[PDB]
C-alpha cells in the first residue's frame, strides 16, 4: 500500500498551538498559523520535509483569522482579528499591509482565480475587493466596498463561466430550463456577465452572512441577495459545470440553486442531510456532485447530488482503528482519487476511490471506495488538506502539524527476496525461492529497506540496522549511527550516503572504501544495484555507475548530467541499471516536482541517451560525449495510442537478463474534476481500462526498444515492487489476503503481502530455472526481436513437451507454419502434422493456420482466422465439429447456402444419435432426406412410422409403406396405400 | 476413459460423439476424415496413431492397403532413422529429401557431424533449389564444426543472399565478428556488417561501408570514435549523416573556424 | 453432398453431368487431355455409384425393389470395377455382404464361402456382423460348387468365365471387355469393333 510519511513540522519553540493550515494550490509549500499562550498570532511556511523556510516568519500581537495562497505566484494573504490584512511574497521577501479599512475580525479572505485581485471581509459585514500588483502591493484603493452590517461567513468566486459544462447547458436549454436560456440569451444581461470567454478580471462571487443569507456580486460590484436559509451556513460550494450554488446549513439542510448571470437564483432541490447537529461539520465536494461530510462521527456521510442517493464510510478495526473513533475533518485529492479524514484519536483514515481515472472502471455508492491503512499521529486532528500534484496531504492536530508524503511503503525486491513495510516500525520479508515469510519489527520508524539472499537492511535517517537470515529465523547482524537518506547492498558490502560521497561499509558499519562526488555533481540521493553493478544518482540530477565484481568498486560509467542530456528536466524521481551495467534507466521529474511522462535510458558503452515519452509515443535520441544540447533523432516505431494518458511511476531491470526491463505507469487525473449530466461514476462512465499499466521491454543496440508486454496491474495489486524472471513482483492489498485463509485469535498469522505475475511467454512454464531460464530468456528476446531461428536455437537443449506446445500456440499468432511442423513433431502430435500437410490443399495461409489452431484447442483464434479468410465452408465444418450446430446453421443460412441441406442432415444424425427423434424428424424434413432416413430411423417403431406416413401424406412415403405392407403379406392394406399414392402400376 | 476405450474398440462414431462432448474439435475433425475407412488395418493404424502408439501404427500401416502412411507418420513425428528405413523399401526417391529434413533436425539438435553427412547425402544433382538448400546446410554445419573456411567459401559461391545472412548470424553467435561482417558485407547487409565491424573496432572497414550504411546509430558511433581519433572532418560528415547536428555545429564553430558550414545545417532543424 | 447424404443415384447423375462438363471444356486444346482423363474418371464413378445405389438400398431398406440376379451382377461388377482406393460413401462390406447373401440364395455356394472369407478381412459393423456369423455357418454347411447357369459367357470366344477373376470385367481367355446392361448388369451379347484406317464415321454409316 501507499504509506504516508509523517514529516512533523519543525515549529519554533516560540510557536504555540497550530490553528489553521493552507497549501499553495500547485506548489509543495504549506503555510501554518499559530496562536501563542500570550494570544499573539504568527504564520510560518514549510517545505514538504516539514523544514521551516528561512525568513518566512510573520507575527502580530493579535490572532490569525484567515489564510489564502495566490493561485499561481508564491504569495500568501493573511487576515487578522483586528481587521488588518497582510500579503507576504516569498519570492521577493516582501510583506505589505493593506490600508486599515476593516475595524473587526477578518472572517473572509479569498484571491480571485486570476490572482490579480484579493477579497477581504470582516465580522461587522464590511466587504472589500482589492487590486494587487505582481509583488502583492495594493493598486490604489478598493475596486469594491460594501457594508452588509452582519457577520460574513464564506466567499467563493464563480470561476469565469464558459456556459456551464457546455453539453449540460445545451441539454438544460433543450429540456426547457429558462435559466440555461437566460445564460444563452445575450440581450437580457443588463449586468456585465457575458459567459466569460477571456482573461476577464474574474470578479463574480458569492458571499454568505451569519443570518443564513447568501449574496451574489456582479462584474460591476452590485450585490443581490440569492438565498435565505433557515440557519447559519456551515458550507458553500459552486458547481461550475452546472452553474449551481450549493448551500449546507448548521442544521445540516442542503439546498441547490441554479444561478443565471443576473443573480436571480432558482432552487433545484432542498434536503435535510443525516448526521448529529451541534458540531461544525467539515464538508468536501468531491469532483462536484459528491458531497462528503465529517460531522464528528465514526463515519463520513456521502450525498450524491446527481443520483439523490446517500451512503456512509466507517473506519474498520481490521486496519487498526478503534471502535467509535470519530472523524472531524475531510479532504479529497482530485489528481489520484484519494479521500482522507482526520480522527479524534489522532489517525488519518484514507479511502482510495475505485478510480475515476480517465478510463478506470466505476461503481455505485459505498463500492466506489476502498479503505487503506491508517496514518497514526499525536493528538486530536482538527483540519486536513490535500496539496501539491505529487499527492501530498497536510494534517493539523491540537498539538502539531504533520506533512504526509506518499511512498510505496519504501519497499524493495532483489535476488528473489522481498521486504514490505507493513507499518512505520514493521516489515514482512518474503524469501520467494522458498515461499517462507517473516515478520521483522524494528526499534525505529523505518524510512527505507534493502534486501538480499542473505540479509536485509533498514534505516530511519539517523541509524542503519542489518539483519541476517539464520535458518528459519531473522537475527540482528549489526546496527550503527549513519544519517543516510538511501542504502544498497551487494554480498557483505553495504552502500551508504553522506554529503558529496557514497561509503562502502561492512554489516557492522565499518567503512571499507569511499566513492567521491564534487559539489557541482551534487549529493547522492538514489542508489540501485543490478547483477554485479551499482548505479548512483544525485540532487541536481547527475549520475554515475560502478562495477562490484571486485571489493574495490570501480567507475564503470563516468559522471553525466541529466539536465544536459535531456533539457527541461527539473530532477530525478528514480534510478535503476541493467544486470550488465551497460544501460541505466531514469525517471525524470518536472520543475514543479510533478512526475514526467518521459523515461530516459542511458547507454554506458555508446555514451548516449534515448528518451521515451508516454504522452507522444516518440523515442528521442541525443548525444553529448563532446559538449552538446542536441536535436533529436526521431523514430515512430511505437503504434500504441493507448499510452498517451499514462505517466511512469516505478521501474526495474531483470537481475539475470541485461536486455529485459519493466515500468509501471499511472493514469493521472486533471487538476479540477467535471461531472456528467447523469449520475455515473465520474470517469468510470464507460467500460474498463487499467488503473495503472505495466509495460515490459526488450532493449538492444541492434533493434532499439521493443514492447515485450503491456498489461493492467492486477486488481488484487497496489503497486509494482520489482521483476526477476519468471516474475513481475507486486504489493498485495491486506484488504484481500484475509478472505481465503480462515484464522483464529492467538497466532500472529503472517499475511502474504507480495504477489507475483508470470511474464507472457512463461505462463504455465514457471518451474523454469538456471540453464533453462537462460534458454527461455534468450528465446523470449529472440521471438520479440523476430529472429525466430535464434529463439528456436536457444530452445534446443529443452525436451519439455509443454515448451513445444507453448511454442506451437505462438506459431498460431506469428502465422509461422514451418516452425509449427517441427513443434508438432517434437511433441509427437502426428494428427496435427498430418492435418497441416492436408491443409496445404488450401491456398490461404490463414486457413492453414486455423487448422493448426484447431488441433491445439485454440477455438477462438481458429474462428477469427476462418472469418478473416471468408472461408464460411471451413467455418461451418468447424462449428459442426465443435458441436455448435445453431451457429453452424446460421452461417449456412447466410453465407454457405449450398451446404445448408447437408448441415441439416448431419445435425439430424447427431439428434438421432442423442435419442431425440422428434427434432431429428424436423431437420430431416428440412434437408429433404425424410423419404429414406425417417423410415430407416423409425423401422424399429412401426406405429410411429405409420402415424408419420399418415401425417405427411407424401406419395413417395405411401409407396414405401405399401412396399413394407406388401412384403408382410398385408395386400389389402398395401393396395389402400398404393391407391392413396396414385401408384396405378 | 470412454474416449480412449472407443478408440481401442474402433467405435469411431462414438469416439466422434464423445470428443465433441469433451470439446476436442481437433480430434473430431480428424476422426470425421477417417469415419469412411473400411480397411481394418488402415483404420486401426490411424487410431493407434491418435493414441500415440507409433510402433503398432507402423506395423498396421504396413499390413494395410496403403503402406506409405507409415513413412508419412514417421516423417511427421521426425523419427528419421525409422523413416529412412521405410523409405529404402517403399519410396527411394524420398531419401535425399528425408535426409535434408533429418540434417535440419540434427543441425537443430547439435549433432553437427551427422547433420553434415546427411546434408551431403541429401544432394540429388537434379533439383537445383533442394540442392541449394542442402549446400546451405553444408555451409552452416561446416561453420559450426570449425571449418569456417569451407563454410564461408561455400556461402560466398552459393547464389543465396539469405544463406550469407544466416552464416553471418551463426558466426556472430560464435563471436567470429570478422567473418560474420564479411558475409553480411558480401550479402549487401551493409548496416549489419558495419555494426559487427564496430564490435571489432575496425573504423577503417566501417568507413569503407558508410556510403551504404543506412543506420544513423552506426554513423553516430563512428562520429564519436573519429572525434576521439582527432579526425574532425570525418566526424563532421558522420554526425551530419547521423543527423546529430549540434555536434557538427560545435565542431564547425569551436574547432574548424568554418561557420558558413555551421549555418548550412540549421534550417532543417529549426533549433 | 449427394455422396455424404447417401443419395448415390443423384451422385451418379451429377458425376455423369461433371463428365459432360469436362467433355465440353476439352474442346479448348489447352485442357483437352486433362479433361478427357476427368471425363473417363467421372464416367467410371457414375457407373460405380449407379450400381452401388442398389446395394445401399438393399442393405439399408427392409425390402428390395431390385431382383436377386441384378444385385448379384451389380455386386460382382463393383468388386471388379473398384480401384485399390475405395470411392467415398461406397462400402466393400455392403457389396461383399450382398454378394454372399445373393450367392447363397442363387446356389453359388463356393462364391458365397469366398465372399464371407473376404468379409473377415474388413471392419464389419455390428448389424452385418450378426448376419455374417449365421451366414458363415449356413454357407459352409451347403455344397462346395456354384450353379452353372450363373457363369457368364464371353460372346466373342464362347468361353465360360469364373464368377470372380483377377483381371476384372474382361474375359479370362480373349481379354475382351464385358459390356453390361445398365438395368441388370448382365453381359450384353455385344462386341466392340474399330474402323480400318481411311474410313470416316459418315462413310461407315453409309456402308452399314
Amino acid at each position: 500500500m501507499a504509506l504516508y510519511y509523517d514529516h512533523q513540522i519543525e515549529a519554533p519553540d516560540a510557536a504555540g498551538s497550530p490553528s489553521f493550515i493552507s497549501w499553495h494550490p500547485v506548489h509543495p509549500f504549506l503555510a501554518v498559523a499559530y496562536i501563542s499562550t500570550t494570544s499573539t498570532g504568527s504564520v510560518d511556511i514549510y517545505l514538504e520535509q516539514g523544514e521551516c523556510v528561512p525568513d518566512t516568519h510573520v507575527e502580530r500581537p493579535f490572532r490569525v483569522a484567515s489564510l489564502c495562497w495566490h493561485p499561481t505566484r508564491l504569495v500568501l494573504a493573511v487576515g487578522w482579528e483586528t481587521g488588518e490584512v497582510t500579503v507576504f511574497n516569498k519570492q521577493d521577501k516582501e510583506q505589505h499591509t493593506m490600508p486599515l479599512t476593516h475595524t473587526a475580525d477578518i472572517t473572509v479572505l479569498r484571491w480571485s482565480p486570476s490572482g490579480n485581485c484579493l477579497l477581504s471581509g470582516d465580522r461587522l459585514g464590511v466587504l472589500l475587493l482589492w487590486r494587487l500588483d505582481q509583488r502583492g502591493r495594493v493598486q490604489g484603493t478598493p475596486l469594491l466596498k460594501h457594508e452588509y452590517g452582519k457577520h460574513l461567513t464564506h466567499c467563493i468566486f464563480r470561476l469565469p463561466p464558459p456556459g456551464e459544462d457546455l453539453v449540460q447547458l445545451a441539454k438544460a436549454a433543450v429540456s426547457g430550463d429558462e435559466k440555461a436560456l437566460d445564460m444563452f440569451n445575450w440581450k437580457k444581461s443588463s449586468s456585465g456577465s457575458l459567459l466569460k470567454m477571456g482573461s476577464h478580471e474574474g470578479l463574480l462571487f458569492f458571499v454568505s452572512l451569519m443570518d443564513g443569507t447568501v449574496h451574489y456580486v456582479d462584474e460591476k460590484g452590485k450585490t443581490t441577495q440569492v438565498v435565505s436559509a433557515d440557519s447559519t451556513i456551515q458550507m458553500l460550494f459552486y458547481m461550475e459545470k452546472r452553474e449551481a450554488l450549493v448551500v449546507v446549513t448548521e442544521n445540516l439542510r442542503l439546498s441547490l440553486y441554479t444561478v443565471p448571470p443576473e443573480g436571480k437564483a432558482e432552487e433545484v432541490m432542498k434536503v435535510k442531510l443525516s448526521g448529529k447537529t451541534g458540531r461544525r461539520a467539515d464538508i468536501a465536494l468531491i469532483e462536484g456532485s459528491l458531497l462528503v461530510m465529517a460531522v464528528g462521527e465514526a463515519a463520513l456521510r456521502f450525498w450524491d447530488i446527481e443520483r439523490g442517493e446517500n451512503y456512509i464510510l466507517s473506519p474498520d478495526e481490521k486496519f487498526g482503528f478503534e471502535k467509535g473513533e470519530n472523524m472531524n475533518c475531510v479532504c479529497y485529492c482530485k489528481v489520484k482519487g484519494l479521500l482522507a479524514a482526520g480522527t479524534d484519536r489522532g489517525r488519518v483514515a484514507m479511502w482510495r476511490k475505485v478510480p475515476d481515472f480517465l478510463g478506470s472502471p466505476g461503481a455505485e455508492g459505498k463500492d466506489r471506495w476502498a479503505l487503506q491503512t491508517p496514518t497514526e499521529l499525536q493528538g486530536n486532528i482538527t483540519q486536513i488538506q490535500w496539496g501539491s500534484r505529487k499527492n501530498l496531504l497536510a494534517v493539523n492536530s491540537v498539538i502539531s502539524v504533520a506533512i504526509l508524503s506518499e511512498r510505496a511503503m519504501s519497499s524493495h525486491f532483489h535476488q528473489q527476496v522481498a521486504a514490505m513495510q507493513v507499518s512505520p516500525s514493521l516489515l514482512n520479508v518474503c524469501f520467494l525461492s522458498t515461499g517462507v515469510a517473516h515478520s521483522l519489527r524494528t526499534d525505529m520508524h523505518i524510512s527505507g529497506v534493502f534486501a538480499t539472499k542473505d540479509a536485509v537492511a533498514v534505516w530511519n535517517g539517523r541509524q542503519v540496522a542489518i539483519f541476517e537470515l539464520s535458518g528459519a529465523a531473522i537475527r540482528s547482524a549489526g546496527t550503527f549511527l549513519c544519517e543516510t537518506p538511501v542504502l544498497a547492498m551487494h554480498e557483505e558490502n553495504v552502500y551508504t550516503v553522506e554529503s558529496n560521497r557514497v561509503q562502502v561499509r561492512t554489516w557492522q558499519g565499518t567503512v571499507k572504501q569511499l566513492l567521491l562526488f564534487s559539489e557541482t555533481e551534487g549529493n547522492p540521493c538514489f542508489l540501485d544495484i543490478c547483477g554485479n553493478f551499482l548505479v548512483v544518482g544525485t540532487d541536481l540530477a547527475h549520475f554515475k555507475s560502478f562495477d562490484l565484481s571486485r571489493r574495490e568498486a570501480k567507475a564503470h560509467c563516468s559522471c553525466r548530467s541529466l539536465a544536459e542530456l535531456v533539457p527541461g528536466v527539473g530532477g530525478i524521481a528514480s534510478l535503476r541499471c541493467s544486470s550488465s551495467g551497460s544501460t541505466i534507466s531514469i525517471l525524470p521529474s518536472k520543475a514543479d516536482n510533478s512526475p514526467d511522462s518521459k523515461i530516459c535510458f542511458y547507454d554506458v558503452e555508446m555514451d548516449t541517451v534515448t528518451v521515451f515519452d508516454f504522452k507522444t509515443g516518440q523515442i528521442d535520441r541525443r548525444e553529448t560525449l563532446s559538449f552538446n544540447e542536441q536535436e533529436t533523432n526521431k523514430s515512430h516505431l511505437f503504434v500504441d495510442e493507448g499510452l498517451k494518458n499514462y505517466v511512469p511511476v516505478n521501474h526495474f531491470w531483470d537481475q539475470s537478463e541485461p536486455r529485459l526491463f519493466v515500468c509501471e505507469a499511472v493514469q493521472e487525473t486533471p487538476r479540477s474534476q467535471p461531472q456528467s449530466a447523469n449520475g455515473q461514476p465520474q470517469d468510470g462512465r464507460a467500460g474498463p481500462a487499467a488503473d495503472v499499466l505495466i509495460l515490459s521491454f526488450f532493449i538492444s543496440e541492434e533493434h532499439g526498444f521493443l514492447l515485450h508486454e503491456s498489461f493492467p496491474r492486477p486488481a488484487t495489486s497496489h503497486s509494482l515492487l520489482g521483476m526477476e524472471v519468471p516474475y513481475y513482483y507486486f504489493t498485495r492489498k491486506p484488504e484481500e489476503a484475509d478472505r481465503e485463509d480462515e484464522v483464529e485469535p492467538g497466532c500472529h498469522h503472517i499475511p502474504q503481502m507480495v504477489s507475483r505475475r508470470p511474464l507472457r511467454d512463461f505462463v504455465g512454464l514457471e518451474d523454469c530455472d538456471k540453464a533453462t531460464r537462460d534458454a527461455m530468456l534468450h528465446f523470449s528476446f529472440f521471438v520479440t526481436i523476430g529472429d525466430m531461428d535464434e529463439a528456436f536455437k536457444s530452445i534446443k537443449l529443452i525436451k519439455s513437451e509443454a515448451v513445444w506446445e507453448n511454442m506451437a500456440r505462438m506459431c498460431v499468432k506469428t502465422q509461422r507454419l514451418d516452425v509449427a511442423k517441427v513443434c508438432l513433431g517434437n511433441m509427437g502430435h502426428a494428427r496435427g502434422a498430418r492435418a497441416l500437410r492436408e491443409a496445404e490443399q488450401e491456398p490461404e495461409l490463414e486457413a492453414r493456420v486455423a487448422v493448426l489452431a484447431t488441433q491445439l484447442g485454440m477455438l477462438e483464434d481458429a474462428e477469427q482466422l476462418y472469418r478473416k479468410c471468408k472461408r464460411h465452408d471451413l467455418l461451418n465444418k468447424f462449428y459442426q465439429a465443435a458441436g455448435r450446430w445453431q451457429e453452424a446453421l446460421q452461417v449456412a443460412e447466410h453465407h454457405d447456402r449450398v451446404h445448408l441441406r447437408s448441415t441439416y442432415h448431419r445435425y439430424a444424425g447427431h439428434l438421432e444419435a442423442s435419442a431425440d427423434c422428434s427434432r431429428a424428424l424436423s431437420y430431416y424434413e428440412k434437408s429433404d432426406t425424410h423419404r429414406f432416413e425417417v423410415p430407416r430411423m423409425l423401422s424399429e417403431d412401426l406405429p410411429s412410422l405409420e402415424l408419420y406416413v399418415n401425417k405427411m401424406k407424401d406419395k413417395t412415403l405411401w409407396r414405401w409403406w405399401a412396399q413394407y405392407l406388401e412384403s408382410q403379406g398385408e395386400m389389402d392394406a398395401a393396395l389402400h396405400y398404393y391407391e392413396l399414392a396414385r401408384d396405378h402400376f | 476413459e470412454l474416449a480412449r476405450a472407443c478408440l481401442h474398440h474402433m467405435e469411431v462414431e462414438f469416439a466422434i460423439r464423445v470428443y465433441r462432448r469433451i470439446g476436442n474439435v481437433g480430434i473430431v475433425m480428424s476422426l470425421e476424415q477417417i469415419k469412411g475407412i473400411e480397411d481394418y488395418n488402415l483404420l486401426a493404424g490411424h487410431l493407434a496413431m491418435f493414441t500415440n502408439d507409433y510402433n503398432l501404427a507402423q506395423d498396421l500401416y504396413l499390413a494395410s492397403s496403403c503402406p506409405i502412411a507409415a513413412l508419412e507418420m514417421r516423417r511427421d513425428l521426425q523419427h528419421w532413422d525409422s523413416a529412412l528405413q521405410l523409405a529404402k523399401h517403399l519410396a527411394p526417391d524420398q531419401i535425399p529429401f528425408i535426409s535434408k529434413e533429418y540434417a535440419i533436425q540434427l543441425e537443430f539438435a547439435g549433432d553437427y557431424v551427422n547433420a553434415l553427412a546427411h546434408y551431403e547425402k541429401g544432394i540429388t544433382g537434379d533439383n537445383k533449389e533442394h540442392d541449394e538448400a542442402c549446400l546451405a546446410g553444408v555451409a552452416q554445419m561446416s561453420i559450426r564444426m570449425g571449418d569456417i573456411r569451407r563454410g564461408v567459401n561455400q556461402a560466398l559461391k552459393h547464389p543465396s543472399r539469405v544463406l550469407k545472412r544466416d552464416c553471418g548470424a551463426i558466426l556472430e553467435n560464435m563471436k567470429q565478428f570478422s567473418e560474420a561482417a564479411q558475409l553480411y558485407e558480401k550479402g549487401l547487409y551493409y548496416d549489419k556488417a558495419a555494426s559487427v565491424y564496430i564490435r571489432s573496432k575496425n573504423w577503417a572497414k566501417v568507413g569503407d561501408l558508410l556510403p551504404h550504411v543506412s543506420s544513423p546509430k552506426i554513423h553516430l558511433q563512428y562520429a564519436k570514435a573519429k572525434e576521439a581519433d582527432g579526425r574532425y572532418k570525418e566526424a563532421v560528415v558522420a554526425y551530419e549523416n547521423a543527423k546529430q547536428w549540434q555536434s557538427v555545429i560545435r565542431i564547425y564553430l569551436d574547432h574548424l573556424n568554418n561557420p558558413e558550414k555551421a549555418v548550412n545545417i540549421v534550417r532543417e532543424t529549426q533549433s | 453432398n449427394a455422396v455424404a447424404e447417401s443419395r448415390f443415384n443423384d451422385a451418379a447423375y451429377y458425376y455423369w453431368m461433371l463428365s459432360m462438363q469436362c467433355l465440353d471444356i476439352a474442346q479448348d486444346p489447352a485442357q483437352k487431355d486433362t479433361m478427357l482423363g476427368k471425363f473417363y474418371h467421372f464416367q467410371r464413378l457414375a457407373e460405380l455409384y449407379h450400381g452401388y445405389h442398389a446395394i445401399h438400398r438393399h442393405t439399408e431398406d427392409p425390402f428390395s425393389v431390385h431382383r436377386p440376379e441384378t444385385l448379384f451382377n451389380i455386386s460382382r461388377f463393383l468388386l471388379h470395377s473398384l480401384p485399390k482406393d475405395t470411392p467415398s460413401g461406397i462400402s466393400k462390406v455392403k457389396i461383399l455382404f450382398t454378394l454372399a447373401k445373393q450367392s447363397k440364395a442363387l446356389g453359388a455356394y463356393r462364391l458365397a464361402r469366398h465372399a464371407y472369407d473376404k468379409l473377415r478381412g474388413l471392419y464389419i459393423p455390428a448389424r452385418f456382423q450378426k448376419s455374417i456369423e449365421l451366414g458363415t455357418l449356413t454357407i459352409r454347411a451347403k455344397p462346395f460348387h456354384d450353379s452353372e447357369e450363373l457363369v457368364p459367357l464371353c460372346y466373342r470366344c464362347s468361353t465360360n468365365n469364373p464368377l470372380l477373376n483377377n483381371l476384372g470385367n474382361v474375359c479370362i481367355n480373349c481379354r475382351q471387355p464385358f459390356i453390361f446392361s445398365a438395368s441388370s448388369y448382365d453381359v450384353l451379347h455385344l462386341v466392340e469393333f474399330y474402323l480400318e484406317e481411311g474410313i470416316t464415321d459418315e462413310e461407315a454409316i453409309s456402308l452399314i
